[PDB]
């Protein structure tokens, strides 16, 4: 799960 | 009725195994892990059942505390590939120990305001690190982080004339920002920059010129909205977009209904929790992007004078996310997470627990109804639907910066 | 040259071609937070990309150590800057980048960074011939991968490569028709080139979706899909797919169909359809099946969906  | 010892459980009813997937004979890879992850959340459900005694559910407040004042500090190795995100660690695990009504002691909030000092950019904005490049991520992280300690301390660390111009130096012709200077493009920058720039009082009129629109093209067939015109709806992206709209006040800009029914076709009929996209697994982090999408379309539409909407509930099952968060989402040691069987991480930690308190508070008006699952002392505090951090703070960082005029212009 | 993890590798503070430089420390300050208890390894090579980054040092051998520096962490941004910077400076082979991004994108695909280089790169060279291939791999990997289709949706686009996309589409929805992905990708492709006016186009995809809906009833991308392509004219303005709807019912009670009758109904009555008060009998009707039978995990919308029924019809 990486946002950015 | 029930003796307070015993609480049934939507997610225990014995009509509740009607709610397995139906594959219709016809197996591909979507179906087959669906039904893998059904059959242990099942298991889990079970475990908590014993016949007619149903114990209340416990969310592990004081394991989850040590966890995340552990980390505040310090951080093992395995979050290398996180050094380009230290102030969004700093926001997550400040906003999780902020729901959890977690005291931020005086020497730790200095701490992390010289910190986050350090991560601030000549050119504005905030980096990863001290010495990094600004990007959006962590300015919108950092500026979150700030206004949950409050004081004006933290509030002046943010030089408001530079963030201006950084945002200035990001927006393109199209309506659309860049997440940082030669990065890439999507609705998360948009989100970002409404949000900091709402906070700290520098919107001008020409800041977001034509970023309603741009936003409004994101949304598809689905109802959703995706990173860039023509994607895929996606329950992260659809949460910056309608967040963004809603600060610019052109939610209308939107199909609200469309975007209404798929989001609430989010929520796994079975697991309780919400999935990112249409045919993908339910994931805890999402209990607070999908979820968090209702009470800003209750705003939305009660903004419109819609006299349908409910004056007691957001249009989601409260009480099935707070089932699939408070069961399956829980690390026995600490923390919260994706799912059973996946590891704990500061970042699951923070949504699970920020969509466990949107489904414990609804509100409208004057109109409050909580409706809190489990043993009292589950309650969270509340959290500011846009923002994502305690509405209190959300009203105390707007009315201190609304004193402050607008960065070289009037 | 020699890679962080093979046995020769020597850390930069040891190696005599970078003994002029000084290696520069991060300063988190006397009291940090969030600390990451690096390795050695890690700390070396961002002491000295700080070092070359604050000298701003345009050289072969910061162009090296950006190479370290991504394969510590992939997510530093400000390294992927800097090396782009220094790709333009030293004027370095963009076909040789390319096979780099290419081997990188292979070991993290759900990186943010690396797609968007791959496609900084595409756009110097202005070279789209390896694109829908390469992304392909991917997708044969991860048939869901955000990144990967939101990038094969740009190279399309940008240089106009619609002629094989729909047969791609068809190929993957034959491996999964459960694919939303793909079903995203099939609205992408016809709205782009003969788009959905064409009601000859219209009545193949909506014969299409039907057939996939057949074969697999419970599938919600199918449903999706079909509500997604007749929306915006009006569900009501196809009287057809009504009264084959309805046939279907009887063996076909899926939450799935039941809603697509209800979108159907709140058209038609925003329409002022014909036995206003019949209609709206039966769209209340489905409304209470589903909330307390059929789809009761959205309970809260279908009340609020039968109450709006009411506040625009009643009379
Ligand atoms: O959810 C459909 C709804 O979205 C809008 C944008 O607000 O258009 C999207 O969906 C259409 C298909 O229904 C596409 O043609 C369009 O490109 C996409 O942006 C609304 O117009 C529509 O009602
Ligand atoms: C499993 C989770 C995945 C793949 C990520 C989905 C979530 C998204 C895209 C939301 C991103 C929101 C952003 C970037 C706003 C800024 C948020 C922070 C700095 C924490
Ligand atoms: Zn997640």
């Amino acid at each position: 799960c990486v946002l950015s | 009725s029930s003796p307070v010892w015993s609480e049934p459980l939507y997610s225990l009813r014995p009509e509740h195994a009607r709610e397995r997937l139906q594959d219709d004979s016809v197996e591909t890879v979507t179906s087959i892990e669906q039904a893998k992850v059904e059959e242990k959340i099942q298991e889990v459900f079970s475990s908590y059942k014993f016949n007619h005694l149903v114990p209340r559910l416990v969310l592990q407040r004081e394991k989850h505390f040590h966890y995340l004042k552990r980390g505040l500090r310090q951080l093992t190795d395995a979050y290398e590939c996180l050094d380009a995100s230290r102030p969004t660690l700093c926001y997550w695990i400040l906003h999780s120990l902020e729901l959890l009504d977690e005291p931020i002691p005086q020497i730790v909030a200095t701490d992390v305001c010289q910190f986050l000092e350090l991560c601030q950019s000549p050119e504005g904005g905030f980096g990863g690190g001290p010495g990094q490049y600004p990007h959006l991520a962590p300015t919108y992280a950092a500026v979150n982080a700030l206004c949950i300690i409050g004081t004006e301390e933290a509030y002046d660390i943010i030089n408001r004339e530079k963030l201006l111009q950084y945002l200035y130096s990001l927006k393109q012709p199209d309506g659309s920002f860049l997440m940082h200077v030669g990065g890439e493009v999507d609705v998360r920058s948009a989100y970002c920059a409404a949000s900091v720039a709402s906070l700290t009082n520098i919107i001008t009129p020409d800041l977001f010129e034509g970023t309603a629109e741009w936003i409004a093209r994101c949304q598809n067939w689905e109802g959703g909205i995706g990173g860039v015109p023509g994607m895929e709806a996606h329950g992260g992206y659809t949460f910056c977009g309608l967040a963004a709209l809603v600060i610019l006040k052109r939610e209308r800009s939107l199909n609200l209904k469309s975007l209404l029914q798929w989001v609430t076709s989010r929520q796994m009929r079975f697991e309780g929790g919400f999935q990112g996209r249409c045919n993908k697994l339910v994931d805890g982090c999402y209990s607070f992007w999908q979820a968090g999408l209702l009470p800003l379309l209750h705003r939305a539409l009660h903004a419109q004078g819609d006299p349908a909407l409910s004056m007691s509930h957001w249009m989601f099952h409260q009480q099935a996310l707070q089932e699939y968060i408070l069961m399956c989402c829980q690390c026995p040691a600490g923390g919260l997470l994706d799912k059973p069987g996946k590891s704990r991480d500061f970042y699951h930690t923070c949504y699970c627990l920020s969509g466990l308190s949107i489904a414990q508070h609804f509100g409208s008006g004057a109109m409050l109804h909580d409706v809190v699952l489990g043993v009292p002392e589950n309650a969270l505090q509340p959290t500011h639907p846009v923002y994502n951090i305690g509405p209190d703070k959300v009203i105390q960082a707007t009315t201190y910066f609304l004193q402050k005029p607008v960065p070289g212009f009037e | 040259f020699v890679s962080l993890d093979s046995p020769s590798y020597v850390l930069y503070r040891d190696r005599a071609e970078w003994a002029d430089i000084d290696p520069v420390p991060q300063n988190d300050g006397p009291n940090p937070v969030v600390q990451i208890i690096y390795s050695d390894k890690f700390r070396d090579v961002y002491d000295y990309f700080r070092a070359v980054l604050q000298r701003d040092e345009r050289s072969e051998r910061a162009f090296k150590l950006t190479r370290d520096a991504i394969e510590l962490n992939a997510a530093n941004y400000t390294v992927w800057h800097f090396r782009r910077v220094l790709l333009k400076s030293l004027q370095k082979d963009l076909h040789e980048e390319m096979n780099y991004i290419t081997a990188i994108i292979e070991e993290q695909p759900k990186n943010y960074q690396v797609w968007h280089h791959r496609r900084v790169l595409v756009e110097w060279l202005r070279d789209p011939s390896q694109e829908l291939e390469f992304i392909a791999d991917i997708l044969n990997q991860d048939a869901k991968n955000y990144h990967a289709w939101q990038h094969r949706q740009w190279v399309i686009q940008e240089f106009k490569l619609w002629d094989n996309e729909l047969q791609y589409v068809d190929q993957l929805l034959k491996e999964d028709v459960r694919n939303n992905s793909v079903w995203n990708q099939r609205y992408f492709v016809i709205s782009n080139t003969t788009g959905y006016n064409d009601r000859a186009v219209l009545e193949r995809e909506v014969q299409y979706t039907l057939e996939m809906i057949k074969l697999v009833p419970h599938n919600e991308s199918a449903w999706n899909y079909l509500k997604g392509i007749l929306q915006d004219r009006g569900l009501s303005k196809y009287p057809n797919l009504l009264n084959q709807l309805l046939d279907l019912q009887p063996s076909h009670s899926s939450p799935y169909l039941i809603a697509f009758l209800v979108d159907i109904y709140e058209d038609m009555l925003e329409n002022q359809c014909d036995n206003k008060e019949d209609i709206l009998n039966k769209a209340l009707e489905l409304c209470e099946i589903l909330a307390k039978e059929k789809d009761t995990i959205r309970k809260e919308y279908w009340r609020y969906i039968g109450r709006s029924l009411q506040s625009k019809h009643s009379t």
